[PDB]
């Protein structure tokens, strides 16, 4: 038997949420951005020798619709927040979508993985240490990813599904 | 001075769709409708004519004016790459207003949306600056080309432009 996952992927505006997403659903990575309205995917992986079924919701990066980035909140199982190495405020809008998804769910303790995106440029701002230091005061888990050169993609978006699997069966 | 009329000649994948005609309120929002005005008619060499309504999403809008990318992404004014938020006068009433699409304040380019709805929620934020004249059929036609995500099924194009 399988077990299907609800998963949301959100951080600003160009930091990589498609990137990451396209990379784990289809295999290929394109420098063209294509600003996200709202996109859906489903694909059947194994993890921990377990069947999944992922469903993953690519959210846009802006903050303006509040019911329906509620909405997002309310019905996903585990959050993938993504900001990118080179560029500080996202990572300093990390905070924010922390305190939406705790609010919207009405919880402490919300499955969720902190990912650090863009490792393959040279043009870093943000130190991997303060990030881990963010994911630990979360108790989070925290994972640098490159979608172009795929390191750490598959990693953060199993380490989601482990978390909401231990999540789900405390 | 009277507020210029401009026009859009509409294509679905090259085949003519009909003529959709503004009035710019150069009146109520003079540098806003300048660009405007003079991307359509193309005068500074560059222009909205062939480009792309790249995003349709029924029941909201359809924006185009990426001219220099051709992605969604792109675009330019007359007075450089961007230019500021020119006043918050006039609001999105409803079906037909003409407002500038941005990234936040102050980043007007070329970009630009027709509401199909009121859209109230963009008051204060974009800078509205006229309205369909006619041929709010066609806009209503080219609705059916969109889809929620904005991804159009064919190619829908300002296949000519200018000033009447
Ligand atoms: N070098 C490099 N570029 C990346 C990486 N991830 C994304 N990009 C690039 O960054 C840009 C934005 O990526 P994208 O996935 O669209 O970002 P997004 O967070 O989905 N943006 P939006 O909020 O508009 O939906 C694109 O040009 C893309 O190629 C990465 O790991 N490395
Ligand atoms: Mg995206």
């Amino acid at each position: 038997s399988m077990t299907e996952y609800k998963l949301v992927v959100v951080g600003a505006c160009g930091v990589g949420k498609s990137a990451l997403t396209i990379q784990l659903i289809q295999n290929h990575f394109v420098d063209e951005y294509d600003p996200t309205i709202e996109d859906s995917y489903r694909k059947q992986v194994v993890i921990d020798g377990e069947t999944c079924l992922l469903d993953i919701l690519d959210t846009a990066g802006q903050e303006e619709y509040s019911a329906m980035r509620d909405q997002y909140m309310r019905t996903g199982e585990g959050f993938l927040c993504v900001f990118a190495i080179n560029n500080t405020k996202s990572f300093e809008d990390i905070h924010h979508y922390r305190e939406q998804i705790k609010r919207v769910k009405d919880s402490e303790d919300v499955p969720m993985v902190l990912v650090g995106n863009k490792c393959d440029l040279p043009s870093r701002t943000v130190d991997t240490k303060q990030a881990q230091d963010l994911a630990r005061s979360y108790g989070i888990p925290f994972i640098e990813t490159s979608a172009k050169t795929r390191q750490g993609v598959d990693d953060a978006f199993y380490t989601l599904v482990r978390e909401i699997r231990k999540h789900k069966e405390k | 001075m009277v507020n210029p009329t401009v026009f859009f000649d509409i294509a679905v994948d090259g085949e003519p769709l009909g003529r959709v005609s503004f009035e710019l309120f150069a009146d109520k929002v003079p540098k806003t409708a300048e660009n405007f005005r003079a991307l359509s008619t193309g005068e500074k060499g560059f222009g909205y004519k062939g480009s792309c309504f790249h995003r349709i999403i029924p029941g909201f809008m359809c924006q185009g004016g990426d001219f220099t990318r051709h992605n969604g992404t792109g675009g330019k004014s007359i007075y450089g790459e961007k230019f500021e938020d020119e006043n918050f006068i006039l609001k999105h009433t409803g079906p037909g207003i003409l407002s500038m699409a941005n990234a936040g304040p102050n980043t007007n380019g070329s970009q630009f949306f027709i509401c199909t709805a009121k859209t109230e929620w963009l008051d204060g934020k974009h800078v509205v600056f006229g309205k369909v004249k006619e041929g709010m059929n066609i806009v209503e036609a080219m609705e059916r080309f969109g889809s929620r995500n904005g991804k159009t099924s064919k190619k829908i194009t300002i296949a000519d432009c200018g000033q009447l």
